[PDB]
């Protein structure tokens, strides 16, 4: 394919650190400049809530959904390409370049298989999501909620299991994000698929001085040499290492919930639904709080992890910014 | 059947609790009152009775349909709904 006691001495001494959280963060895609939310973001999609299977009342996913929507040059697709390469498994794919079949499964008497079957237990990236058409979308709604496909055609018919992790990337209607609609009439997917979510970001092109100055000279830097040596930060982990921290948490780690955890989320929710949060937005919090203490190596879920999964939401869709009424953005607090 | 948000707070803190509670303890939260295998005996047992329908309740069935005209006087009530009716019925006894 493309363990010792060092290396477990190595991860222990790591996950010590008080930093670890924005360390590991700014180190999956070290060149991008800030975005530092999106990366938190999508860290915790690498690592993972916890899987569940019941005796009887089913299995509950573990795999983490993220969408992210915005203007145009804002670097979202290169953010996908360090997510496709860092997985061990996983597809990247375009809008305009899938077919309902081409992205589940194929009749040809042989069955075969698509991009989130291939893509299973791995991250499906998938770009220009704004481009592709009702119908093919419509087929992502059975494999997002329950993790498994039904196929019933001639001479075939079966389930099959997709632990398949979406990432996508889309732009607003009208192409450039217009402040004098509604955040969801600028996103414009339907509810059914918008709720499937567990993240969904907005990233905006706000002009600054001083954040333009900071990202003319990171960009012009990268040309002062031949074959660049320059990075944007100190202090980064090399891949390798990363990939096994991630790789050894995946196994050997698995978080449960405190009654004090218990008690925060009970009122969290019941906070952001008194006033909209339907019941997903409690289960998505309680799969981002388990991936949350997998990162730290514990084995319980405690009152900081609740925290922080309940203030990444909040941040993600640029609430404080949000008129609560009306649903429209104040461009000057951002 | 339609289902509908119907959001609530007195609903929600039950809710939420309920949820919470399935995923931190697996098995234990549910405590039915039979057992799958039991139940499932019971259905078998029961898809036996073959009933009748009593002479009170054939006067009874007319009155209730004249009333669902009457509200009728949303989907338009036929001929139809009587005849479901009895199914439904004819369910009921067998379930006892
Ligand atoms: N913060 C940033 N860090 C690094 N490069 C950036 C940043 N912002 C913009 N860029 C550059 O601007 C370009 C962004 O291209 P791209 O990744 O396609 O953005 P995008 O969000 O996908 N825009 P679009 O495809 O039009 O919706 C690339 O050349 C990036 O290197
Ligand atoms: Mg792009």
């Amino acid at each position: 394919k493309v363990i010792t006691d060092q290396d477990l001495a190595k991860i222990r001494e790591v996950a010590a650190r008080e930093d670890l959280y924005s360390l590991l963060a700014r180190s999956i895609a070290p060149s991008i400049y800030e975005l530092e939310d999106v990366k938190k973001g999508i860290l915790l999609q690498l690592f993972g809530g916890t899987n569940k299977t019941f005796t009887k009342g089913g299995r509950y996913r573990g795999d983490i959904n993220i969408l992210l929507c915005g203007d145009p040059s804002t670097s979202k697709s290169q953010i996908l390409q360090y997510v496709h390469k860092i997985t061990p498994r996983g597809v990247y794919t375009s809008g305009k370049g899938s077919s309902a079949v081409g992205l589940t499964a194929y009749i040809t008497l042989v069955l075969e298989s698509g991009a989130l079957v291939l893509s299973d237990g791995g991250v499906c990236c998938i770009d220009e999501f704004d481009k592709m058409s009702d119908s093919t979308r419509s087929v992502l709604h059975e494999v997002m909620e329950q993790q498994t496909i039904s196929i019933a055609k001639a001479g075939i018919i079966t389930t099959l299991n997709a632990r398949s992790s979406i990432l996508a990337s889309a732009n607003p209607i009208g192409s450039r994000y217009n402040p004098n609609l509604p955040v969801t009439e600028n996103i414009d997917l339907p509810p059914p698929l918008l709720s499937r979510f567990d993240l969904v970001y907005l990233v905006l092109d706000k002009v600054d001085e001083k954040n333009d100055r900071e990202l003319a000279k990171h960009l012009t830097n990268l040309y002062l040499e031949d074959k660049p040596e320059h990075i944007s930060q100190d202090d980064v982990l090399p891949v390798e290492f990363l990939t096994m921290y991630i790789s050894y948490a995946k196994e050997h780690i698995h978080p449960i919930i405190t009654e004090a955890a218990k008690t925060e989320l009970v009122r969290a929710y019941v906070g952001m639904r008194k006033m909209t949060a339907t019941t997903r937005q409690l289960e998505s919090m309680i799969r981002l709080a388990e991936a949350h203490a997998k990162m730290k190596l514990k084995n319980v879920v405690e009152l900081e992890d609740v925290q922080e999964a309940v203030r990444l939401i909040r941040s993600a869709i640029k609430d404080y910014a949000t008129d609560p009424k009306t649903g429209k953005i104040d461009m000057n607090l951002v | 059947f339609v289902i509908l948000d119907d959001c609530n707070e007195k609903i929600d803190t039950e809710l939420a609790s309920h949820i919470v509670d399935l995923h931190m303890k697996r098995d234990e939260a549910i405590e039915p009152p039979f057992s799958a295998e039991q139940l499932r005996r019971y259905i078998k047992y029961a898809r036996t009775f073959k009933p009748i329908l009593t002479k009170e309740a054939r006067s009874y069935l007319v009155e209730k349909y004249k009333e669902l005209r009457k509200d009728d006087a949303s989907y338009r009530i036929t001929v139809r709904q009587l005849e479901s009716m009895i199914r439904l019925s004819e369910a009921i006894a067998r379930a006892n």
